[PDB]
């Protein structure tokens, strides 16, 4: 958390885990599984909570970086970002963008771990940045690096830009910034932009892992509903728009993207290591009809 | 230009 503003809003932290009781669990989950196959276009939003498994804390859950921060304690990093793996969560995503059953990904996420997952980067909005990626402060060119920046809040990070200019072949030579937002920075025009399209665009949008607390991320998922769509939440701790879901599941995000999974067919794919992918793919053809529910 | 914040 260094050089960053001491001046944050950090919302409301440590709100009590509610976890739907399994029957309950299951039938929600079949109902996801529908709403997953009927929609054309599905928007996922996630934030902190779908990393917990692999070890980073999230900023607002019971052990959360800034529920501790309040209360004068330390977080608990249990795995250093560079040696984090990507959940069953992201390798789910992944699936879903393969086979044409995710339009776009919006994540609040700082982690780097849908970028390492294989997730295309041009289904993805990452409108927090990324602790991976450095860019340009000239030419506006990305670099996607291996191990973390070293800086936060877009301050310049001691590396220089090496594109060679279209005419005369010269290196840029423009300041390297983090892409790190600190508090009441500015989101990344295009990645907002194309985050808010595919948001009004969809038909359902599916939030996994966020409280929902900052905006204008937390409010992505409502630009669906405003459009006629679905709003589908899953999160262990109440959201705050809670009040607006078609569709609430308080359970382990990991657990819902298994049965998900399970439900429409699809395996989920193990995690070769870090693997950078800037456009997706050709489409793997939409599945074979999924059963029902009994 | 919207920024990163709370309301
Ligand atoms: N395994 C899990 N399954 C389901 N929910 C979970 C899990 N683990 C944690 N949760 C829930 O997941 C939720 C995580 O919510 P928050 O901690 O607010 O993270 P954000 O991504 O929305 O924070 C947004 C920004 O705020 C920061 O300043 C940064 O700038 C962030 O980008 C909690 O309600 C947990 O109960
Ligand atoms: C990566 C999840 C756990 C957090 C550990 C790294 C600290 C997060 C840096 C982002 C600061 C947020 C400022 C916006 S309000
Ligand atoms: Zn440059």
């Amino acid at each position: 958390a260094a050089g960053l503003s001491p001046y944050a809003d950090k919302g409301k932290c440590g709100l009590p885990e509610i976890f739907d009781p399994p029957e309950e669990l299951e039938r929600k989950v079949w109902e996801l599984a529908r709403l997953v196959w009927q929609s054309s276009s599905v928007v996922f939003h996630t934030g902190a909570g779908i990393s917990t498994a692999s070890g980073i804390p999230d900023f607002r859950g019971p052990h959360g970086v800034w529920t501790m921060e309040e209360r004068g304690l330390a977080p608990k990093f249990d795995t250093t970002f560079e040696s984090a793996r990507p959940t069953q969560t992201h390798m789910a995503l992944v699936q879903l963008e393969r086979v044409g059953l995710l339009r776009f990904l919006v994540s609040q996420n700082v982690d780097g771990l849908h970028v390492r997952s294989g997730f295309p980067r041009d289904k993805l909005a990452e409108l927090h940045g990324n602790m991976f990626v450095e860019e340009c402060a000239k030419c506006k060119t990305q670099y996607v690096r291996d191990t973390v920046v070293g800086t936060m809040g877009l301050k310049a990070t001691g590396r220089l830009c090496t594109v060679a200019k279209a005419r005369g072949l010269r290196a840029c030579r423009g300041e390297l910034r983090d892409t790190i937002l600190d508090w009441e920075d500015s989101l990344p025009d295009r990645d907002l932009a194309l985050a808010d399209e595919a948001s009004r665009n969809a038909d359902l949008s599916i939030t996994l892992g966020t409280s929902l607390q900052i905006r204008p991320s937390g409010n992505l998922p409502l630009a669906t509903k405003r459009r006629g769509g679905r709003l589908v939440i899953v999160n262990l701790q109440p959201t705050k728009h809670d009040r607006h879901a078609d569709l609430r599941i308080h359970g382990y995000v990991d657990e819902v993207m298994t049965r998900l999974m399970k439900h429409l067919g699809l395996e989920i794919p193990a995690w070769d290591g870090p693997r950078v992918l800037e456009r997706a793919l050709p489409p793997l053809p939409r599945p074979p009809t999924p059963k029902l529910e009994p | 230009t919207a920024r990163k914040s709370t309301g």
